RNA sequence: CGCCGCAGGUGCAGAUCUUGGUGGUAGUAGCAAAUAUUCAAACGAGAACUUUGAAGGCCGAAGUGGAGAAGGGUUCCAUGU
């Protein structure tokens, strides 16, 4: 399917592609960032500290009211935060990643994560209700998600 | 196997009646394996009963 | 698994409230094939369903 | 139990039970269904086993 | 070896301290639980029924001052799980709290 | 309510009974056009008539 | 792992015995089957004879069951197999020349023996039959032939299904759409183990790729009609029903749970047939098999004027060599046909025997 | 579509314009009325919330209990997702 930036050459790389995920745009478009350019053993232990708070994604575009905490200072940043959602949804896209490389016969322990882009999906439409007589939405922002990964050691 | 219009007319009342007697009772047994499961064969003839019946009464008619 | 009817029916059966039925908490797969009131009551006869006794309340206090 | 006519009475249900079926029967229970059609529980004589004539009609 | 089994008395008191009325006992059992995971090194904690029981004993703000415990490492004997071992603390009813040590205990 | 008169429940069991989904095999007729039934109705967003 | 196989001489000798009370019956039905008889009577003499022989044999041990591992299946002229109708259905009379297909299994120990032949009844003497009757039942025996010589543990079961299509092909004819072989053994019918014949996409892709293995039972089968190979049903009632341990529910009724623990005392797991019991059992059946306590084994019609045939046996496969424990009275010299078979390889394979 | 004529419901930035879509706000306000949960186990890919058991509590018979009228109309009950 139509990826943008395709690979430099599609031998050594492997693709990966998520559609309508009910995951918070904001949420995983900075939690891509901060596993773009990772070696894919670096991105998983990454993302699996991020779920157990040990390490944080910095929240440097979509920063509006969000906290500060000590880990962000391991990037260049102030604003951190742990989306426990968007690190489960970016773990299993890398495992189906990891698994086409292994499909492709391409070994996944120089794999090196490339290209990664959240994009909006079409929103969800839900209701709330407010306090005089009025109906509010209650959109979801659900995202698809691409990601190239290719060999480098 | 069916029955016809023109064939049925020559018939008197008693042997219309009765031939509408005998398409009655099968019709019920074909609504009764109906409801039972029955078989696509049984389940196709619950038509052609029911032409049969409509088309005796409408000769006798 | 679940044994929400289980219960609801033991609790008619026995004729006491939901609050008095004791389903064994490791005989879970028999309770759970009993569909039937007459399960329950075979259930209720082998001890796998057990009426509590009414919580105390005892008025030596008050005499 | 049968599915019956919902024009039909206790009276009319038990005559045509009796002669299409040529049986017996005690009384007829009628109720009709949330869905519109007639419901009858039709008991039979106690010299009438409901079970092969349920066998003879061809629901058992 | 690391199936071993020693019994301490943890000042629950001392834990609890500042902690408001309706979060005592729940409290109680976070700390007891965290007092398992430092000294036996698990992060799989199993906190006995009984010792569930001794805790809420006198409500859930009235949470006795010290208990006795039994903390036993054992094998998971699940290896399907991540972890390798796992502690078991139960209750140990005592009638006094003075001149108790923490003590290895045999099986 | 329990107490009903036979009007009300024969207006009530024609709307029971074209509350239901349509066959899947209409969507493989020829010419179909229809993806699923619009004009079902719960009983608790949509109030009936009577 | 508590299953019990072949390595033992108790076991190969009572396999021997078992296909040996199943030939004697089999050769007793064909003998006795001719014109002016009833289907009914067929079944309940085959069924007779053989209660009273498992009953007779091993007087000195009277502890393990003996019994039916399926019951008597007359099929006749339109019906495929698991035919066996009851007292309250129309008897069907044996007219002259009509080909049979007689079905029958006998289990002891939990282990089964099951054997089964298509034949004609009445063959005059100094004449020979032909027409398109001819090929089917020849072209059948061959295929049974050729399961004989090909089965051995590193014959794939899916060369078993090609070489019978090939055959078929050979003859013109075709199979009965996707018919079950099964591997057999202790106190199963069922096996997870399977063979299929002539199947289409649906068949193929849910079913296994097995590679034949020492110390078990095949309980094969060739059947092969002169039409389509389509089937249906029209209307018949299903009588052999069979057990699945497998999964339990609570009966509601008290006929249906008298009439299941009846199936679970007599035939345990092995299909058994509504004849053993009647105006009761044909009512507990039903809210038996709703909630799938009992897998019905329903007959299949193909279309008017079609003939059908087919065998099937238990071969007890062994390293060295297999051995056909049960046999149906086939011979050729009485029965010809108008096309032959035209391929090498299959050439070969006739010619070798084991 | 060009050219010669003919004819218009013929040119938009506005009208608190009409209909549709989309932003910043903003991952923000917020998810704070009626005391309260905890331990173990089961099923399950997954359990703060399901189920069972054990505790600790609440409604406290003018009930958060057991039944009805009006109204609803299948919401009832099993099984499955
Ligand atoms: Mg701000
Ligand atoms: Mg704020
Ligand atoms: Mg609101
Ligand atoms: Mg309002
Ligand atoms: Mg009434
Ligand atoms: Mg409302
Ligand atoms: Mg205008
Ligand atoms: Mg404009
Ligand atoms: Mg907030
Ligand atoms: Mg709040
Ligand atoms: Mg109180
Ligand atoms: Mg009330
Ligand atoms: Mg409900």
């Amino acid at each position: 399917v139509r990826y943008s930036l395709d690979p430099e050459n599609p031998t050594k790389s492997c693709k990966s592609r998520g559609s309508n995920l009910r995951v918070h745009f904001k949420n995983t478009r900075e939690t891509a960032q901060a596993i773009k350019g990772m070696h894919i053993r670096k991105a998983t232990k990454y993302l699996k500290d991020v779920t157990l708070q040990k390490q944080c994604v910095p929240f440097r575009r979509y920063n509006g009211g969000v906290g500060r905490c000590a880990q962000a200072k391991q990037w260049g940043w102030t604003q951190g935060r742990w989306p426990k959602k968007s690190a489960e949804f970016l773990l299993h896209m890398l495992k189906n990643a990891e698994s086409n490389a292994e499909l492709k016969g391409l070994d996944v322990d120089s794999l090196v994560i490339e290209h990664i882009q959240v994009n909006k999906a079409p929103k969800m439409r839900r209701r709330t209700y407010r306090a005089h007589g009025r109906i509010n939405p209650y959109m979801s922002s659900p995202c698809h998600i691409e990601m190239i990964l290719t060999e480098k050691e | 196997a069916k029955i016809k219009a023109r064939d049925l007319r020559g018939k008197k009342k008693e042997e219309l009646l009765k031939q509408l007697d005998d398409l009655k009772v099968e019709l019920s047994q074909l609504r009764v394996a109906k409801v039972t499961g029955g078989a696509a064969s049984k389940l196709s003839k619950i038509r052609v009963v029911r032409k049969s019946i409509a088309r005796v009464l409408t000769v006798i008619n | 698994s679940m044994l929400r009817l289980q219960k609801r029916l033991a609790s008619s059966v026995l004729r006491c409230g939901k609050k008095k039925v004791w389903l064994d908490p490791n005989e879970t797969n028999e309770i759970a094939n009993a569909n039937s009131r007459q399960q329950i009551r075979k259930l209720i006869k082998d001890g796998l369903i057990i009426r509590k006794p009414v919580t105390v309340h005892s008025r030596a206090r008050c005499r | 139990v049968f599915i019956v006519d919902v024009k039909a009475n206790k009276h009319q249900i038990k005559q045509a039970v009796k002669k299409l079926y040529d049986i017996d029967v005690a009384k007829v229970n009628t109720l009709i269904r949330p869905d519109g059609e007639k419901k009858a529980y039709v008991r039979l004589a106690p010299d009438y086993d409901a079970l092969d004539v349920a066998n003879k009609i061809g629901i058992i | 070896n690391e199936v071993v089994t020693r019994e301490y008395t943890i000042n629950i008191h001392k834990r609890i301290h500042g902690v408001g009325f309706k979060k005592r006992a729940p409290r109680a059992l976070k700390e007891i639980r965290k007092f398992a995971m430092k000294e036996m090194g698990t992060p799989d904690v199993r906190i006995d029924t009984r010792l569930n029981k001794a805790v809420w004993a006198k409500g859930i703000r009235n949470v006795p001052y010290r208990i006795r415990v039994r903390l036993s490492r054992k094998r998971n004997e699940d290896e399907d799980s991540p972890n390798k071992l796992y502690t078991l603390v139960t209750y140990v009813p005592v009638t006094t709290f003075k001149n108790l040590q923490t003590v290895n205990v045999d099986e | 309510s329990s107490h009903k008169t036979f009007r009300i429940k024969r207006f009530l069991a024609k709307k029971q009974k074209q509350n239901r989904p349509i066959p899947q095999w209409i969507r493989m007729k020829t010419g179909n056009k229809i993806r699923y039934n619009s004009k079902r109705r719960h009983w608790r967003r949509t109030k009936l008539g009577l | 792992q508590q299953e019990q196989t072949i390595a033992e001489d108790l076991v190969v000798t009572k396999y021997k015995m078992g296909g040996d009370i199943a030939n004697r019956v089999l050769r007793s039905l064909v003998e006795a089957s001719s014109s002016g008889v009833s289907v009914l009577s067929l079944c309940e003499k085959g069924d007779a004879m053989i209660m009273e022989e498992t009953g007779k044999i091993f007087k000195k041990e009277k502890e393990m069951k003996k019994g039916i591992a399926f019951p008597t299946s007359i099929s006749v002229n339109n019906c495929v197999c698991h035919f066996s109708p009851l007292k309250s259905d129309q008897d069907y009379i044996l007219k002259e020349g009509d080909l049979v297909k007689i079905d029958l299994g006998v289990h002891v120990d939990g282990f089964i023996a099951n054997v089964a032949h298509t034949f004609v009844v009445d063959v005059a003497q100094g004449t020979q039959v032909t027409g398109r009757k001819a090929d089917v039942i020849k072209a059948a025996h061959l295929c049974a032939e050729a399961a004989l010589r090909l089965v051995k543990p590193g014959n794939q079961n899916t060369q078993v299904t090609e070489a019978w299509n090939k055959v078929a092909h050979s003859f013109n004819c075709t199979p009965i759409e996707g018919m079950l072989s099964h591997q057999l053994k202790q106190h199963v019918i069922d096996g997870e183990k399977t063979i299929i014949q002539n199947p289409t996409d649906q068949q193929k892709k849910d079913h296994e790729k097995a590679e034949f293995e020492v110390h078990e039972v095949y309980a094969v089968d060739v059947l092969v009609s002169s039409g389509e190979g389509k089937a249906k049903d029209a209307g018949q009632r299903t009588t052999i029903y069979k057990r699945d341990p497998s999964k339990q529910y609570g009966l509601k009724m008290k006929t249906s749970r008298a009439f299941f623990s009846e199936v679970e005392r007599r035939f345990d797991a092995m299909p058994f047939t509504l004849r053993a019991f009647e105006k009761k059992a044909r009512m507990g059946v039903v809210e038996c098999a709703k909630h799938e306590l009992l897998q019905p084994f329903n007959v299949l019609y193909e279309k008017e004027g079609e003939f059908v045939a087919q065998f099937k046996f238990t071969v007890l496969l062994m390293p060295n060599g297999p051995m056909r424990i049960t046999s149906g009275p086939f011979e050729p010299d009485l029965y010809k046909s108008e096309m032959e078979v035209q391929d090498a390889e299959l050439k070969a394979l006739l010619q070798s025997s084991a």
